[PDB]
């Protein structure tokens, strides 16, 4: 009916617009989260080791006054 | 009187079902009386009492039309009150229903004649409270339909709620 | 070097010292000194893949750490043990960890005993098939999350309640917890995409109930067709209700069919939906 | 043809589940960042502590 | 250019897709770590607990020791509202991973500055009993 | 086990020595138990889930705390007594955590002191409904967050600030808050495609202004014919501008409804929609 | 508790003893008592909102630590200084952070000094507007972030790096800025996603060559047209390649304009498209 046909191409792409973009989210999401994850494989690393530094400590200090 | 709380159950038998009855325990009420569920401060519904061994005390148990009526469910916490008619000026002497088939499966164009259908009618739901809008299911001749009061009238004096007797005039 | 032989020095030194052997100090310095060696061996048993040895060694060091005096690390050690025996060959993955909750509880400590907590209600059912004692885990547990605010947690655990919880034959009481962890979710315009599968999940429940349980439940959610997500939630609904109220095991066995096209049915709703479909054929020619 | 116009809105409301899920992250990274200066920075101070708790091993025990 | 929109849109349609597939690819990589990472977090925050522990004993010690074109279409929407359920999956588990970490790094940023003060205090008085 | 004993113990021994008690020193190491006491009693009241005895029993050993100078560890238990208050049936939940917040900021610590302080403008409001103050500390909240460069966690306050301040019928001092949380979100392209509803928010809110303001932000406002996204802000508002100027109360309402499709309209929008869609109306019959 | 005050008997304490003060014993500890007097002025500094002098504060607190020995706590109060500048509404904010990275990296603590590497490269272009030392630390900082393992920050530093170094002039520094990034990219297939935008913004740098530069690197470029992240990359450059090689500033012009819909340009690409927008009329005119 052509109108319809013509209407429905105009729905559509603003369809398929909003679409791309929120595909361009998911790019710049992936390239967050991982500079993110790197950011704490140091700090597991960090943090179970503190509590070697500290453990070291606190187990001297005991034999220190017994 | 004063009230009790009670929780909506499901019917026991079809029997119970095409009565149009509230089915209740023997140890707690009986064939007979009136009751008025209370479900909010602005809804009251008036229905006939059956007692039935099937019930639990500290109960009453509707049919599937009835409690796609009064809106009810079978777990949540109803107020039963006893209730008392006026045959004086409620006693139903003309009650309008509005029939049609309850199953669309077993939809025909046979003739049923109405006064054979208000002798039956009267004869199975004697003795019970009716009300305006209210909905339920008639056995004639094992055809199942489905009934809807319109308007009913004392034996003039338009009523919302009244009791089917035997000298019941339906139309 | 191997455990066979630290396990064997650790066993001559965790015995409690008494007459002059003790002196004026027994000290807890040896059976702390077992569990270290216990922990050496458990490991390089967990190395050579034996874990059963690797298990049942960690519950000696964390055993003996208990008559140390110091049930944290203890409990930790448990945890390792669980760990172990877990994804090994022998069971005990059980023991270890009520022995690890059993002391988190006590501590205080429940922030970590509700995350061990729900390890545990997870091996339960999906190993010991034991659904009556995972759920206890899943509630008690979703209990201590939400008493920690965590609410996000606490709806993790309680759909996990609820949605094995229908399963057997727990229907009311499912519905009940839809009901909850759905109101608990629309103050949080971060949920309400997945609000739906509750009321989806709520409506298909049904302990035996005839009336419009559902049929009430599906107009209390707010829709409007054109959303799409809501369209994977009641509009299968309604043509179920109506399925129902009809006793028609057509109806109803046709539109799983077809709804199973636009949205995939996984194993819960397959269970649910058979048993819909078997409440309708025994009530027809009943 | 109505699905057209139609299912328009139903990535219309994703393009903004995602737009708080990368805002969600992005959040937790300056948690997390803070959190890494304060941490590390934490460890620092106790490599003091087990400095000092080594010597007064030394003297005392 | 009827035609040239019929069908390229319908070429978008089934891009449409990919972008939302490729979308779960991004976000598996960060479900699976917000999950490792979670798991990691509890060994991590036994740390400001193991700490939060012994400098108890440690500060005690130091005080006891200092004195059909259009089918498809429709179709190929149908195929982006099933992913749709998808992108909620992960939005649902992203989320619940984000608010329940999120009031795990506050447990931590507070055993952590917590220890650090005995830390402090202790290395004040520590410092001065040196050699 | 017993907590109703170990309150008992716990006053018995939160108490300055004296006699062949006190020796030569006494005080903190006594004083701690108590608090350690206090806190092991106020666990069990979680898990018997009476809360009100936890959150008073979590305030005790707070205040003894206090007694033995650790503000720290003290401020984090008022912050324990706050979730317990919280989460259970008396008040105190406020109390608490003005008392963790006045420790946390004298402290010098402000980062974790707008933790809890947007916490609290939270309860104050969602509870209390004291938007007069929850406002104050929703503001001064985001100052301490814009401090540490927090910039997202200052601009959610900031969004709360706004959000109900334009309830609260200061129109003006909303569209000026979403000015400023809208030029400190352009220079980072990952808050892009979010600055429209900020422009939506700021042109919806009118201080009863007779003219443009919002036909000149609309302006300020960069879109693109092509633009997906921002067919979610100004579009419409364009749309809205033209049916106020022309005091035409079905042309508005009406577009709201089209609008109510391609993106839905919370609760906000609704309650300040209807609002304007009755300015026109106040100035038709005027 | 005067801040000027506390200012004062901070200056009283922090100076070598001497006569009957000195006595046995020095006063490495009085240096540290002044440390926490200015730390206790910077404070109520912060708390009025003078920040300005709650810096300054900082700035002597921190000073002092030095002459102690102890650099650790010591650079963390010049990032409280800097922090307080930065937020404040005076400079210093560079060199309290100057003053910092020379500590995090004499000591040993790279992870950090980039950390405010980053920070300090961000401020002195975003403020000062220097770039040519901005770029110089950007670049300084991926290194160590790359030396860290940490590969992705090293490339959120070099993406800085090569996107001012095009915006300078510095086109070819660029693209083979982005080839380096690009190769250190596809060596984690979790980053062929972003792999692409690179390729895009490589070819669009010309140093003003005469060859097929970028008829090349797009090339290089493996590409399937099915593809969607790579239909957003290269296919625009062939046609905007086309027509430069075609002196024809108009088919540019309106695939940069068509571009602009299916992906939005960005700051930078704008700036740059446009500089090629002027060299085909320039070659036209030449």
């Amino acid at each position: 009916a052509l109108s319809e046909i013509e209407t429905r191409h105009s729905e559509i792409i603003k369809l398929e617009n909003s679409i791309r973009e929120l595909h361009d989210m998911f790019m710049d999401m992936a390239m967050l989260v991982e500079s993110q994850g790197e950011m704490i494989d140091r700090i597991e690393y960090n943090v179970e080791h503190a509590v070697d530094y500290v453990e070291r400590a606190v187990s001297d200090t005991k034999k220190a006054v017994k | 009187m004063a009230g009790r709380s009670m929780q909506a159950a499901r019917c026991p038998t079809d029997e119970l079902s095409l009565s149009n009855c509230a089915v209740v325990s023997e140890k707690d009420y009986q064939s007979g009386q009136h009751v008025i569920v209370r479900t909010s401060p602005n809804h009251k519904y008036i229905f006939t009492l059956r007692t039935h061994p099937s019930v639990v005390p500290g109960s009453v148990a509707f049919s599937l039309p009835q409690r796609k009526w009064a809106g009810l469910s079978i777990g949540q916490e109803i107020e039963v009150a006893l209730y008392s008619f006026d045959k004086a000026k409620q006693c139903i002497g003309t009650m309008t229903i509005e029939i049609d088939f309850l199953q669309k499966k077993n939809i025909d164009s046979n003739p049923y004649d109405t006064d054979k259908m208000a002798a039956e009618f009267i004869q199975q739901f004697n003795n019970q409270a009716f009300s305006v809008g209210q909905q339920l299911v008639f056995s004639f001749n094992d055809k199942l339909f489905g009934l809807l009061v319109k308007d009913i009238e004392a034996m003039r004096q338009k009523i919302e709620v009244g009791l089917v007797v035997g000298n019941s005039q339906v139309a | 070097a191997e455990a066979m032989a630290l396990l064997a020095e650790a066993e001559r030194k965790v015995k409690n010292s008494q007459s002059f052997f003790s002196g004026l100090f027994g000290g807890s310095s040896k059976i702390e000194e077992a569990c270290e060696i216990y922990a050496r061996a458990a490991n390089m048993f967990k190395m050579a893949k034996n874990w059963s040895a690797a298990g049942n060694a960690f519950c000696q060091a964390a055993q003996l750490h208990l008559q140390l005096q110091s049930k944290h690390d203890a409990a930790t050690c448990f945890v390792d043990a669980g760990n172990a025996f877990k994804k090994a060959d022998p069971q005990e993955a059980i023991n270890c960890l009520m022995r690890a909750i059993e002391i988190y509880t006590d501590m205080g400590r429940f922030t970590i005993a509700a995350k061990h907590h729900i390890s545990i209600a997870e091996i339960y059912e999906t190993e010991l098939v034991d659904v009556e004692k995972a759920i206890a885990h899943y509630e008690q547990s979703a209990d201590y999350y939400k008493g920690e605010e965590s609410n996000s947690s606490a709806n993790k655990c309680l759909l996990k309640v609820a949605g094995y919880a229908a399963q057997l034959e727990q229907y009311q009481k499912a519905i009940d917890i839809y009901e909850q962890v759905g109101t608990s979710a629309m103050d949080s315009p971060l949920l309400k995409y997945s609000a739906k599968d509750y009321f989806f999940k709520a409506a298909l429940c049904h302990f035996c109930i005839d009336m419009l349980n559902a049929k009430l439940a599906v107009q209390k959610y707010e829709e409007l067709f054109p959303a799409f997500s809501d369209s994977r939630e009641c509009k299968l609904m309604k043509k179920l209700l109506e399925a129902h109220e009809e006793q028609n095991v057509d109806s109803y066995t046709e539109s799983v069919k077809e709804y199973d096209s636009i949205s995939r049915l996984d194993q819960w709703l397959t269970t649910m939906l058979l048993r819909i479909k078997k409440t309708i054929q025994g009530d027809e020619e009943d | 043809n109505r699905r057209l116009q139609q299912t328009q809105a139903q990535v219309d409301e994703v393009v903004d589940i995602m737009r708080v899920n990368v805002d969600k992250v992005l959040e937790r990274d300056q948690k997390l960042s803070e959190l890494d200066d304060r941490a590390d920075a934490l460890q620092a101070g106790a490599s003091q502590f087990e400095t000092s708790a080594a010597k007064l091993k030394r003297k005392y025990w | 250019r009827a035609d040239q929109l019929a069908d390229e849109s319908l070429e978008s349609t089934r891009r449409m897709l990919q972008l939302v597939e490729e979308s779960k690819d991004a976000g598996i990589r960060t479900l699976v770590m917000l999950d490792e990472q979670g798991e990691q977090l509890d060994r991590v925050e036994e740390g400001m607990n193991h700490i939060n522990q012994d400098m108890k004993e440690a500060e005690k010690n130091l005080k006891d020791l200092g004195k059909a074109r259009e089918n498809e279409m429709d179709e190929n929407l149908e195929q982006v509202s099933g992913i749709i359920g998808n992108l909620r999956h992960m939005a649902l588990d992203m989320g619940n991973e984000i608010d329940t970490q999120n009031r795990q790094i506050d447990r931590i940023m507070e055993k952590a500055d917590s220890n650090k003060t005995r830390i402090d205090e202790a290395n004040q008085r520590a410092t001065k009993m040196l050699g």
